[PDB]
RNA sequence: UGGAGAGUUUGAUCCUGGCUCAGGGUGAACGCUGGCGGCGUGCCUAAGACAUGCAAGUCGUGCGGGCCGCGGGAUUUUACUCCGUGGUCAGCGGCGGACGGGUGAGUAACGCGUGGGUGACCUACCCGGAAGAGGGGGACAACCCGGGGAAACUCGGGCUAAUCCCCCAUGUGGACCCGCCCCUUGGGGUGUGUCCAAAGGGCUUUGCCCGCUUCCGGAUGGGCCCGCGUCCCAUCAGCUAGUUGGUGGGGUAAUGGCCCACCAAGGCGACGACGGGUAGCCGGUCUGAGAGGAUGGCCGGCCACAGGGGCACUGAGACACGGGCCCCACUCCUACGGGAGGCAGCAGUUAGGAAUCUUCCGCAAUGGGCGCAAGCCUGACGGAGCGACGCCGCUUGGAGGAAGAAGCCCUUCGGGGUGUAAACUCCUGAACCCGGGACGAAACCCCCGACGAGGGGACUGACGGUACCGGGGUAAUAGCGCCGGCCAACUCCGUGCCAGCAGCCGCGGUAAUACGGAGGGCGCGAGCGUUACCCGGAUUCACUGGGCGUAAAGGGCGUGUAGGCGGCCUGGGGCGUCCCAUGUGA
């Protein structure tokens, strides 16, 4: 099961904040905002520069930490990334953002991708009015993703469709807020999203 | 073959599972004994590499 | 004496056949003579029977007996339906 | 099509059959180099009418005898007798490799 | 431990049992024909010839000699008999073959 | 849409060069650990030996009986005997047992792959088309009577039916010899002569249903032959006497030295014969930027095998896994004379081994055999069971939550770490409980129509009270490896060339980031490590893509055989080469 473990804590570590936890890595505190140097005994102390490796194990584990998917998960989408067509790096950052988990949290669903999986898993969501437990679920372009109506009245997800009063959400992403529905228009480019990794370190990761 | 391990218990006749891995510092030694396994007990006190050297989880703090 | 019948494809709870021609003496899901259309039974999609007639009346014509099952598929065709 | 191929008699010693050396020729799989190779076949020759030296076509046919499974089809040029000092060296150096 | 289609050992001794004669008698007959041919024999050379003929054709009715195996003898025969009727004279009593 | 390199020879350097590692893979195994599901997968060893059950039969619409019953008759004397009908048993006869299932022992072979050839052939059941079934006769089991054997079985005698066997006829046709045409390997046609057919059964009974015969055609499946391809050793170099070819026979469905008589003296080999080694081949699989390398396990295709060796019978088809004969070895029975057996079918047991499953459910589906049909058989098969063995999916919570509890660890004694992590607050609600509940199954069959087309009708579920839907509902599992460099992750203690680690370099001799423990950290996560094996990196067998002055490597030098390679101009052929179209590449 995916990771399962203290958060704003690679918040910390991957020099980067991750927004793992949503409304308070959000606040201040990803606790980075507090101490923003790795965790554990040495963590404040004159960091040695890094191996090529490093650096692009880093950048993959923070993209990877952000979705909360696991390696072997991770690793069959880069793969799968890597056969199809087209600039390898943006679509996998295509399908990674496609998974209805995330989609759920990008679309104000839920606060935390983390809580989105929890309302996907519980059969909180549903998928074209059928609904769908299934975490790593691609969502394709047309579909529209649902709160489900018995679900409708939990505390929960009251707030979260009302402080998404205001809200804007991503270009790909519509959102009918009063019916708790929103919509896959279609996929991210890789310039749509403001995600702080770079991904050709990531692709040079996979390739030893 | 090699006996690995802080301490062990074998003698004469002790029937043992044989896995190689040479030991480089010991000339025609080219296998190494699999702890925990027939008549090699896995090493006692062994709180880290368990897993070689064959030793079940602890119970006191788990 | 060779056999239009099924042949089965698919998986596990999921039955899906082949209506293929055949020898009688081979094996079910082994070397066929021509596939000439599929059946699902569970109707699980729109299209879930094809057969190509002329293709059947061919087989037919060169004396090949159909399972009983494999012509109750050919039948619903219009395979035997005549003017 | 009945395999037809095409060589020089290097043999008549027997009744009704001539050897034919036949030459083929093709790139090498690895090293792509064009290679020559050959093989001999025992054809059936009736009349015994084909005699040494002379290159004739030669046609796939139903069995005659054991490893006779070719027919002299036609003549296709008589004379040769060139290629057949080719295979008569190349067969006595073979004495030379002995102990 | 008693599969009762040894049933079918017990049919197989029969049926052998019946090819086994019709055969027998096709062999008596033909080296008897061949052999009167030999001395250049008027009917009866034919005459058991062409018994020999149907005893054949007969055979090959069942499963005893089937098919052409049948035309084989036959040819075999009526070749031979006519071969060693004309060392010697005229195919008198015109009885099985062609004029 | 495809290509990463590093460590290690020195005081240092460049180069050579090996070794080692990082990557992918697995029918795995072993250690620690282990929650759920779906789909796959599971004796690699002893082609060892096997208890027990089950695994190929079916047809009464081919035939005649026996046995156990019941009913009605000929009979009014109770003896004899006719008919009908219910169980049941085998026998005769047919069709099936050559498929389906198993295995890889042998095989380096037209075995296999691929493309051709058959004027050199066969094909039961099926489909199309043409024509027939008219006399007559026979036997053998069943059953009855006797004999031998301990049993396995077996000998003798007597009756009997058929779709069993045979004779005569009819000959649409076909076969053979001879001849003649056409065609060209034995392909069509045709003329005398000869020779060859058949079986009956059922009826809701004068007209249908199942069959039978001969012939031609199709379809399927096969046999044979051929070109090309198919591993290691040349420290295996010469091999052959049915050998090589021929003439004539035999044998086959058919070609052929396949076999035999006789004749000739031939055949093969460095382009690797002969010999030895090892191996089922392939579609594929793994790897690799590719070229290539490795591989042939699941699934499909072909081969070969059925305790070891031979052999033939029957048959369309076998030289026949669950048929027969003989020899050999092993196990069991034995009245010592003789017998019985063959799981590489499904389960299962035992032995070997690091290691590989249930003596389960069901014929409901698909397929197969026999049957007019109903049905019967089907360990094929469809399912379920067991093993994280693999793949994929999912859980062990979610949002708040301190300048920050305690405990444990550092500390320059000020402070830092584990750490929003916990405690605690809301929120959701795996497990578990309640309810409904499948798809897979429409046919065979019956009725209308005509037994055809079409229409109507009825039955049928192993999986399974499962999947899935609905209501309720509990915060509810985490482990394994690593932290000197290659390589992501550092400190305190313990220890003192010991105990130990160790893939390679190398750590350990009192301040060890390398040993053991702690804290902390890194990486993966129902897994993580180990060992083993393949490819990779290895451009380290180099075709792509390497080298030989001193690093390994130019033969001591010549002569020259086979072979490889070949100046300039013109013409012909078009084998290589290039192009188009087409068949094939399941
Ligand atoms: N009994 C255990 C072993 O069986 C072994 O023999 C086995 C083999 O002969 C054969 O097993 C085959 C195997 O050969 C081949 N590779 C296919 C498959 N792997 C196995 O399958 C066999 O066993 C599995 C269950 O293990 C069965 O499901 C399968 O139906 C059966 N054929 O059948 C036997 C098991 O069925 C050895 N005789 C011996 O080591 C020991 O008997
Ligand atoms: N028409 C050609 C074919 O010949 C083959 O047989 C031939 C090949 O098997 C063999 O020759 C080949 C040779 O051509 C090729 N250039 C070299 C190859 N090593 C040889 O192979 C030979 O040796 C190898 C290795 O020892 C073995 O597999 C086997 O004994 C043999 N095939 O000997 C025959 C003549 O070369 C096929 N088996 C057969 O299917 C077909 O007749
Ligand atoms: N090694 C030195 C000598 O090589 C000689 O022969 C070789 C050399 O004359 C010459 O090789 C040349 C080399 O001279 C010069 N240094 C440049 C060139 N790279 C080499 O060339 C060789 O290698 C390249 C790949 O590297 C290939 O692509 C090429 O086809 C091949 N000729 O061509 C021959 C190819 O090997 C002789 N064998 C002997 O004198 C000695 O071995
Ligand atoms: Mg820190
Ligand atoms: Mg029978
Ligand atoms: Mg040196
Ligand atoms: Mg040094
Ligand atoms: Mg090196
Ligand atoms: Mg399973
Ligand atoms: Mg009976
Ligand atoms: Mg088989
Ligand atoms: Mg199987
Ligand atoms: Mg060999
Ligand atoms: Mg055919
Ligand atoms: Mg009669
Ligand atoms: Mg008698
Ligand atoms: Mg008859
Ligand atoms: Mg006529
Ligand atoms: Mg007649
Ligand atoms: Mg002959
Ligand atoms: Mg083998
Ligand atoms: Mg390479
Ligand atoms: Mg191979
Ligand atoms: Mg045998
Ligand atoms: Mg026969
Ligand atoms: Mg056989
Ligand atoms: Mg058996
Ligand atoms: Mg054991
Ligand atoms: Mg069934
Ligand atoms: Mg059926
Ligand atoms: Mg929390
Ligand atoms: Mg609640
Ligand atoms: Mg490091
Ligand atoms: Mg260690
Ligand atoms: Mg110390
Ligand atoms: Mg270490
Ligand atoms: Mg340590
Ligand atoms: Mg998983
Ligand atoms: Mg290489
Ligand atoms: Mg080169
Ligand atoms: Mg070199
Ligand atoms: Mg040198
Ligand atoms: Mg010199
Ligand atoms: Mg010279
Ligand atoms: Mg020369
Ligand atoms: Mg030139
Ligand atoms: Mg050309």
């Amino acid at each position: 099961g995916r990771y399962i473990g203290p958060v704003c804590r690679l918040c910390r570590r991957e020099g980067v904040k991750l927004y793992l936890k949503g409304e308070r890595c959000y606040s201040p505190k990803c606790a980075m905002e507090r101490r923003p140097y790795p965790p554990g005994q040495h963590g404040q102390k004159r960091a040695r520069r890094p191996s090529d490796y490093a650096v692009r194990l880093r950048e993959k584990q923070k993209l990877r930490r952000i979705y909360g998917i696991s390696e072997r998960q991770f690793r069959n989408l880069f793969e799968e990334a890597s056969k199809k067509k087209g600039v390898t790096g943006s679509v996998f950052l295509g399908l990674l953002e496609s998974r209805l988990d995330n989609v759920v949290y990008r679309l104000g669903f839920a606060v935390s991708r983390r809580q989105a999986r929890q309302l996907v898993r519980h059969g909180h969501i549903t998928v074209n009015g059928r609904r769908v437990d299934l975490p790593s679920y691609r969502v394709r372009p047309g579909d529209e993703i649902a709160v489900a109506e018995k679900s409708r009245n939990l505390e929960l997800i009251r707030q979260n469709l009302e402080a998404m009063k205001g809200r804007k959400v991503g270009p790909w992403l519509s959102l009918d807020v009063e019916g708790m529905k929103g919509k896959f228009l279609r996929l991210p480019d890789r310039e749509d999203l403001a995600l702080p990794v770079n991904e050709q370190l990531v692709i040079e990761f996979y390739s030893r | 073959a090699y006996i690995p391990g802080e301490g062990h218990n074998l003698q004469e006749h002790s029937v043992v599972l044989i896995r190689g891995g040479r030991v480089k510092d010991l000339p025609g030694v080219r296998y190494h004994i699999v702890r925990g396994v027939y008549d090699a007990a896995g090493v006692k006190d062994r709180k880290k590499s368990r897993s070689k050297y064959g030793t079940k989880k602890p119970k006191e703090a788990a | 004496m060779v056999k239009i019948r099924l042949a089965r494809f698919g998986s596990k709870h999921n039955p899906h056949y082949r209506i293929v021609v055949t020898d009688a003496r081979r094996k079910r899901d082994g070397k066929y003579i021509e596939k000439i259309g599929y059946y699902d039974p569970r109707k699980t999609t729109p299209d879930w029977l094809k057969v190509d007639v002329e293709r059947a009346r061919y087989w037919l014509s060169v004396g090949a007996q159909p399972t009983d099952t494999a012509r109750r598929l050919l039948r619903q065709a219009g395979v035997f339906r005549q003017e | 099509p009945k395999k037809v191929l095409t060589g020089v008699v290097v043999s008549d010693k027997m009744q009704k059959t001539v050897t034919v050396l036949v030459e083929r020729q093709f790139p090498h799989p690895l090293y792509g180099k064009v290679i020559k190779r050959s093989k001999k076949y025992l054809a059936h020759d009736p009349e015994e009418k084909y005699k040494l030296g002379d290159v004739v076509e030669i046609i796939e046919s139903r069995p005659i005898s054991k490893r006779k499974r070719f027919r002299v089809l036609r003549l296709v040029e008589s004379g040769r007798m060139d290629l057949v000092e080719k295979y008569l060296i190349r067969r006595q150096n073979y004495e030379s490799l002995s102990k | 431990r008693n599969l009762s289609a040894l049933k079918r050992h017990r049919q197989s001794l029969k049926r052998r049992l019946r090819n086994k004669a019709k055969k027998s008698a096709i062999k008596t007959l033909s080296k008897k024909a061949i052999q009167l041919a030999q001395e250049g024999k008027a009917e009866e050379a034919l005459k058991i010839m062409r018994k020999a003929e149907s005893l054949i054709d007969k055979a090959a009715k069942g499963s005893t000699l089937h098919k052409n195996a049948a035309a084989r003898r036959k040819s075999r025969l009526m070749r031979k008999v006519r071969q060693l009727l004309e060392a010697a004279g005229a195919p008198l009593i015109g009885g099985g073959l062609s004029a």
